[PDB]
């Protein structure tokens, strides 16, 4: 077993960062009238390690007894579409965005479902129960306007907790009515607490110095961290503060897809990175992932008067990459476009 | 103020299922010779035209004219409350709201009243003309409603024809061909039975089927059913609703392109 | 209650029709000898592709015409039920057929079908090739599956070249001797872009409406906007000048004329303009982004005077 | 009693005016029989349905109306059914009196789909001799070229004021109101050349302010005058960022006025200066990109400021120019 | 129960190579009588149910025995999801599935 | 030319009333001894045979030897026209593209005069042997349609045992099971009741229940129907139409 997910914490108590934020919403949802909740933040800031500890804090103890449901639902073309659901009998969890285009009719029908199911032993357990929303940012404008209906015509019997992250795409109207609960990313001091604590309790010694060379090459993320210190302690058990950290061999394959690029300024050394960068588009990564990792790596290298340039046609490409259909010609346009600036930087 | 009582209540029965689908709303034209009513379907192809005459009510009384906007689908509803002996009391207002049928049993056991909400809507009178007609067939209601239930089958229109044998209802369709003749019948032991048939001109013309599939959901109304038939002129469908009334259908043809192959 | 032109002057033979000379050579050798391969005709609306398959109907079966030729139509119904049954039992049926002539099944606008009704045309196609031919008609054939174009012959119909559209268009004046002005020819055909029926009701239109066939009438009975209003626009756009073109645009935008209009005769100008390659380049690039500007719900005066500074600012 | 609107709907092609090709062709058409399908194309309320109500009333009497006229729009659900329904059977068949074509009068047609438009322009073919459709739209350019290949098309146009003023007089005249010389001239400009929104706004600031002058309809309407955009440009051009953009959000929030309508005319200004060209090519430039940026659902305030911060580049360069 | 543990193919690709007439002459050179099918053509899943279990699960009636047919579905790319779940349920019954 | 005249028109309702439920298509061949069809279903398990001699219609004309290809659902609604008694006569050309249904009326006060399309069609003869089969049951053939229609709700297939107590017809399914015997009736007033079995060896064979409710359709067609069943040979559900010709039904049999 894992120790990312092994030693995940349980009460809200036994959290090690964002304190306060605990108490505050331990202290809302120990009165009543829990309201809609819109938890967001970065990624692997801990939002759904708060969003379990909230469900263990609402209900008893059957609160991790999980299971996979398969519902189907029908389009207004003749079509079935299957999809899944992780649910309890305390709750529901649902991603609503794997369903593309059909997202407005999963968010009427599912939710209409489960709203009009009844509690069973109603008086027993507590008033209303919760509805998890995993990926609700993505979802389209009318699937998000049928969300607050539905989040408008069941207030009293299902209140939902969307999680997210970016919430510029996240519609106004929803934003109003939802509780904003806002999770930073844990700090360098926070992530080698946890750190330490997790190689304190499984016989460890691991050095401080090896801590922050984690916590720094993990980017403020604290799943990636311990995965990072899982296979640290698989390749070797005495750590040394010069250690070779195991790297994902995406950021490695985006650092040889920088190296190629500031190699050579040719259209055969286009030909190249495109074939690299069409190698990972096909892995199914964003390619707003692959932006930023270029943009994170290429900085590295660049002098500091074209950083400028570099970032804006950055945030341009990224941009029209969004507005576009199809990735591969926005993200070879926009390494075209930072051969030619630097051709023209050493030209000159 | 509307009183109306009608003795024999399913023949009301049979003029709404003649309605049934074939109109959705209508207007009711109320005046001292009695109920009247014109209204056309929602594709404006067949005209209907329904008059039931003051002597055939039971008690009939009416102060002012009233036009009364219906759905027919409310008291079609409303109508299959009403049982096939029972006696049909109308009642309404001079400025109603509202219209009231009482459904009597005819030992006066079981009383019943009956509430519809009235629509408003915009009446167009379209005054039918005396027109003379080249020709005139009588044929039982049975028959045709069975002439055009088989061709509907194999078409979706009807070719007839009314010349010196007779009259003949064509189709054709993707199944193949059908023509059914019917000749004048010279001795029936009985006068709804026979086909009979008066002429100026042999006529042809073609109509769609949905319309006279419609139309023939009034046989229980009347024995024999009157067409007239002629060119430039549409069908009429007369069905003679006992001695209170009758109802008419006027039917325009279809257009028929002349091919030389 | 005379019939209107387009019905009038439709060819009733495969020699009279001016779309793609050697497709219909080669049609009209299939016609002569018989074993006519499953077709599909695809190209811009007016080219005669209705003609064309109705005349090779035609000469092919003759008399037997009226049970020997099914023509199905975005008209009727063409749900799963239909090619279920109506173009199933048609390709079953018999007719007695000569030799070579074999029965044919019109699909006119096969492109709007849905897809199981393709699905239900496919193994049709394949089985029943002994005795029925499939003759598609066709706009676009991206609705249409790959599968149906693999077991048809595809024929791409070109959008009309001027000329041939000139001939007929002198063939039907000079059939009803109607006067003209050459500039009004020649607005008539800037008025259809290849699509000759355009061009033949226009003509019909303009001369019912009003007598001599000139520009003015023309451009009277359309009411688009004038190609020479429109070219000086972006000439005006071509040397840097915003305010010349803001006139016009200001008289194009006062005379009532909608945005997407606009627009869509600003790129029809800008495809013949005489200008530098690369600047037209950028011309259209620019033209479709107003374009996406408006087809999103963005019709303003101001996106106009936007699009007329953004092609000021592309010439320096 | 009823909005001025529904009451002065020109029943006759006297009543009507500034349509009178139209007109002209119109009736040179019904009375020779030389009509063809019709498709009438232009802005909102300039009265496409009156002239061709207007003209089947013409043609036929009240007691005929009924079986020679079918009219549908899109408050009925519309695509691929309703043209295989009521329009084709109507089309199809004769005349229940006397003889002579049919209208079919489909108000908005340009709201179906493609495949409607094919089924449509089939049906047109199939059946000329006995119906002439008749197809009122918006634009001309979400209909198929085909369907324009066969009805002709008939471009009604903005309404000219000088052609706009008597009618609004003579149901001044019909219905007493306090209306001002301003009146006319803020209802004509206001409306823009939409005679339903004229007389829709005269009822609205009858009822609610009484008297009509330029400041009643202006501030029910809500629309800028001509001193507010020219004091909003004097704070752009003249005041310093902080300044002027406390002055134009004070303004707003106090006039509730709405940043689009402050760019259209703020639009309508810009030409009127005597900017530097390249000057007004940056400000042509930066003010369409506001006016898609607010198309978005943008915050209207950060927009604001953007077109201040445009217009304050300008003054730097006005003034680096001078 | 002497079934391969491969019970159905599903030979894909682009159009026009030669699937159907590479498994028509297949079936009939491995003594199969050919049966064609189009997936769409009929497409509820009662229709499918009932060729589902004709043209499988069925001897012939020919003499003394004669040949057997094994089903070839066309089409079912674009089949509706309850004609595949049909065929599943047909496929995943351990009365059994033959041909 | 080919004309065949029939008095008891509806007859030929009974016997298409179950033949747009088997076969979508069928063929007809004319011969002077009268008109055959043999015919296959789609999923070539069922196969029909159906005799009408020469004797038996009032009018049989058959110059030459014919074959027409009928889409039986393209025919039943030319068929649902008839009147119960109407008098159908059924022509043909020598190179018959079209094939006409002529009816009169009781009274004969109507003449229709339908003529529907005929069709090209692959043909084959699949000549069925001359063989003994070891249990032959004559059985009422209303009783034959309420057993199919009983164990209809059952399950989807059948297993018929005929041995020296009886026949016995059995369905499995989710419900539960159905067991049926029929033991040989040894006085009933009426020949069309009785049960007669001839048995030379117990046979026990499995069919489908959906094809066997589509038989018995055929239950006006006469008051009895023989069920001849053997080791390999197809089930054979027979019905005796008249004293004009016979139907014949073959199901093959499932596997176990
Ligand atoms: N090549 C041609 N030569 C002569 N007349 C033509 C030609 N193409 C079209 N026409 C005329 O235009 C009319 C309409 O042609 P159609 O074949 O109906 O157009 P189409 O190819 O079907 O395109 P659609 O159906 O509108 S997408 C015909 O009746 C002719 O009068
Ligand atoms: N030329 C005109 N002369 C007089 N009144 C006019 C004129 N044009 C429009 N109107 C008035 O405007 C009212 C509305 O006209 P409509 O024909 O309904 O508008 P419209 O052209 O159909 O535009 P729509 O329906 O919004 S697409 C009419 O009832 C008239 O009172
Ligand atoms: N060896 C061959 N030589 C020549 N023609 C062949 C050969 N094999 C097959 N064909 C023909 O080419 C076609 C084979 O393609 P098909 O199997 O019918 O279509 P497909 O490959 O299944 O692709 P789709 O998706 O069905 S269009 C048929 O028309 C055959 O008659
Ligand atoms: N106090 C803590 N103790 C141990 N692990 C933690 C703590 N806080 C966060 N984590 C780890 O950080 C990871 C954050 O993942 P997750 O909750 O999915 O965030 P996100 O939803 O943003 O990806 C979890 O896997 C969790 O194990
Ligand atoms: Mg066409
Ligand atoms: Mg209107
Ligand atoms: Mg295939």
């Amino acid at each position: 077993s894992l120790w990312v997910d092994k030693y995940r914490p349980c009460s809200l108590g036994r959290l090690d960062y964002h304190k306060e934020q605990a108490a505050q919403l331990r202290n809302l949802v120990q009165c009543g009238d829990f309201p809609h909740l819109l938890v967001y933040g970065p990624s692997g800031a801990g939002k759904k390690t708060r969003i379990m500890c909230i469900l263990r804090e609402l209900y008893g103890v059957g609160v991790e007894k999980l299971r996979i449901e398969h519902q189907t639902i029908t389009t207004p073309s003749k079509k079935k579409i299957e999809i899944s659901t992780i649910a309890s009998n305390y709750h529901l969890e649902v991603n609503p965005s794997d369903a593309g285009n059909s997202d407005r009719v999963v968010i009427q029908e599912m939710l209409k479902t489960v709203a009009q199911s009844q509690q069973l032993e109603t008086n027993s357990q507590r008033d209303f129960k919760v509805v998890l929303l995993t990926e609700v940012d993505k979802l389209t404008k009318d699937a998000q306007h049928a969300l607050r209906r539905t989040m408008e015509k069941y207030m009293s019997t299902c209140r939902l907790i969307l999680c997210c992250n970016s919430t510029s795409k996240v519609i106004p109207p929803i934003r109003s009515r939802c509780l904003a609960v806002r999770v930073p990313a844990p700090s360098i001091e926070d992530i080698c607490h946890v750190l330490s604590t997790v190689c304190k309790k499984e016989g460890l010694n691991l050095p401080s110095q090896l801590a922050h060379r984690l916590a720094e090459k993990s980017c403020r993320n604290l799943r990636k961290a311990l995965l990072m210190c899982e296979a640290c302690r698989v390749q070797q058990y005495p750590f040394t503060a010069d250690q070779e950290i195991p790297e994902t061999d995406w950021e490695v394959y985006l650092r040889e897809t920088a190296n190629a690029i500031v190699s050579q300024q040719t259209p055969q050394r286009l030909l190249e990175v495109r074939g690299r960068l069409y190698e990972l588009l096909t892995h199914c990564i964003p390619p707003e992932i692959i932006m930023k990792g270029l943009l994170s790596e290429l900085l590295h290298n660049c002098d500091g008067q074209l950083k400028g340039e570099v970032a804006q046609m950055a945030a341009y490409y990224e941009h029209r990459l969004q507005l576009g259909s199809k990735a591969i010609y926005h993200l070879e346009a926009f390494v075209a476009k930072f051969m030619a600036l630097y051709k023209k930087f050493m030209e000159d | 103020m509307f009183e109306a009582r009608l003795v024999q209540g399913s023949i009301l029965k049979k003029v709404l299922e003649a309605l049934k689908d074939l109109i959705n709303e209508a207007c009711w034209d109320i005046s001292s010779s009695g109920v009247n009513l014109q209204s056309m379907d929602s594709s404006h192809v067949s005209l209907v035209q329904l008059t039931l005459r003051s002597e055939g009510f039971d008690t009939y009384r009416c102060d002012r004219n009233l036009a009364m906007g219906v759905n027919l689908t409310s008291m079609s509803k409303i109508l299959k409350c009403a049982g096939n002996e029972d006696i049909i009391t109308l009642r309404a207002e001079d400025n109603a709201d509202t219209l009231a049928l009482v459904f009597e049993a005819p030992n006066q056991e079981k009383v019943s009243d009956y509430e519809m909400k009235l629509m408003d809507l915009d009446v167009e009178q379209l005054g039918i003309p005396e027109q003379e007609y080249s020709c005139v067939v009588k044929m039982p209601s049975g028959e045709f409603a069975r002439i055009c239930r088989d061709l509907s089958h194999i078409g979706d229109a009807v070719v007839i024809s009314c010349a010196k044998d007779g009259v003949k209802f064509s189709a054709s369709g993707e199944l193949g061909n059908g023509n059914i003749k019917l000749s004048q019948t010279s001795n029936v032991d009985k006068e709804e039975e026979a086909v009979t048939i008066e002429m100026n001109e042999p006529v042809q013309l073609t109509f769609a089927l949905r319309y006279l599939n419609f139309f023939t959901k009034a046989t229980p109304l009347s024995s024999t059913v009157t067409l007239s038939m002629s060119a430039d002129v549409p069908l009429v469908v007369e069905y003679k609703i006992a001695d209170m009334g009758h109802l008419k259908y006027y039917l325009a043809p279809k257009i028929e392109d002349e091919e030389g192959s | 209650y005379e019939l209107p032109w387009v019905e009038k002057y439709r060819p009733v033979k495969l020699n009279e029709i001016v779309g793609n000379e050697d497709t219909v050579s080669r049609l009209e050798v299939f016609a002569r000898e018989g074993n006519v391969p499953n077709i599909i005709i695809a190209g811009p609306p007016g080219t005669g592709k209705t003609t064309s398959i109705l005349c090779l109907a035609r000469a092919l079966l003759g008399p037997a015409l009226k049970d020997a030729m099914l023509e199905l139509n975005a008209s009727n119904d063409r749900g799963i039920d239909v090619v279920r049954n109506k173009i199933k039992m048609f390709a079953q049926q018999k007719v007695t057929l000569p030799k070579g002539r074999h029965k044919i099944i019109i699909l006119d606008e096969a492109d709007s079908m849905t897809d199981g009704a393709q699905q239900a045309l496919r193994r049709t196609m394949e089985i029943y090739s002994k005795t029925t031919r499939f003759a598609l008609a066709c706009n676009a054939s991206d609705k249409i599956i790959e599968p149906i174009q693999s077991r048809c012959a595809v024929l791409r119909y070109t959008k009309l070249t001027d000329a041939q559209i000139l001939t007929r268009l002198m063939n039907v004046i000079e059939k009803e001797r109607v006067p003209y002005t050459d500039d009004g020819l020649e607005a008539i055909i800037f008025t259809a872009q290849g699509d000759m029926r355009q061009a033949l009701n226009n003509l019909q239109s303009t001369f019912s409406g009003f007598g001599f066939i000139n520009s003015e009438n023309v451009f009277k009975v359309c009411d688009e906007p004038h190609p020479l209003l429109v070219k000086e626009m972006i000439q005006h756009c071509v040397n840097a000048n915003i305010d010349e073109a803001y006139k016009i645009l200001a008289h194009l935008w006062h005379l009532g004329y909608s945005p997407e209009d606009i627009i869509g005769n600003i790129f029809r100008v800008c495809k013949t303009f005489q200008m530098a390659e690369y600047l037209k380049l950028e011309f259209i690039k620019e033209i479709g982004y107003t374009h996406m500007k408006i087809a999103e719900g963005v019709n303003s005066l101001l996106q106009m005077a936007g699009l007329l500074a953004r092609l000021c600012q592309k010439t320096m | 009693n009823l909005p001025w609107v529904e009451k002065y709907r020109p029943q006759t092609l006297n009543d009507l005016i500034s349509h009178q090709d139209i007109l002209s062709t119109i009736q040179k058409f019904i009375n020779e029989d030389r009509l063809p399908h019709l498709l009438l194309y232009g802005p909102p309320g300039t009265g496409k349905t009156s002239t061709i109500l207007a003209c089947a009333k013409q043609l036929y009497k009240d007691k005929e109306f009924g079986s020679m006229v079918l009219e549908l729009n899109a408050s009925d659900d519309r695509g691929i059914d309703i043209i295989r329904g009521p329009i084709l059977s109507f089309a199809s068949t004769r005349t229940i009196f006397k003889k002579g074509f049919k209208l079919v009068i489909l108000d908005e047609a340009d709201a179906m789909t493609q495949d409607a438009q094919n089924a449509l322009r089939r049906v047109i073919e199939k059946f000329t001799e006995n119906t002439r459709f008749c197809l009122i739209c918006n634009y001309l350019s979400k209909i198929i070229p085909a369907l324009q290949s066969r009805c002709t098309r008939f471009r009604f146009g903005p309404l000219t004021p000088e052609l706009m003023v008597p009618r609004l007089e003579h149901v001044v005249e019909e219905e007493k109101v306090d209306i001002s010389e301003d009146g006319m001239k803020a209802l004509v400009t206001l409306s823009s050349g939409d005679m339903r929104r004229a007389l829709n706004i005269l009822q609205s600031t009858n009822m609610a302010f009484g008297k009509v002058t330029e400041e009643t309809v202006y501030t029910c309407t809500g629309h800028p005058l001509k001193s507010d955009i020219a004091n909003i440009l004097d704070w752009m051009l003249n005041q310093d960022f902080t300044t002027a953009y406390r002055n134009i959000t004070e303004l707003k929030t106090l006039k509730g006025l709405a940043l689009h309508d402050i760019l259209t005319e703020i639009h309508l200004f810009v030409h009127r200066v005597d900017f530097p060209s390249s000057v007004r090519i940056h400000l042509l430039t930066k003010m369409a990109d506001i006016e898609y940026r607010l198309s978005v659902g943008t915050n209207e305030k950060i927009q604001l400021s953007s077109l201040i911060a445009a217009f304050q580049v300008t003054r730097d360069l006005i003034v680096a120019e001078a | 129960s002497q079934r391969p543990k491969q019970k159905v193919a599903l030979l894909c690709g682009p159009p026009g190579l030669g699937k159907t007439t590479l498994a028509h002459v297949i079936a009939r050179h491995a003594g199969y009588s050919v049966v064609e099918m189009n997936a769409s053509d009929d497409r509820s899943p009662e229709v499918f149910r009932t060729r589902i279990e004709a043209a499988t699960q069925m001897e012939s009636v020919l003499g003394a025995g004669g040949k057997p047919n094994c089903l070839v579905i066309d089409e079912i790319d674009g089949a509706p999801v309850a004609a595949i779940n049909v065929l599943l349920s047909i496929l995943n019954r351990k009365g059994l599935l033959m041909r």
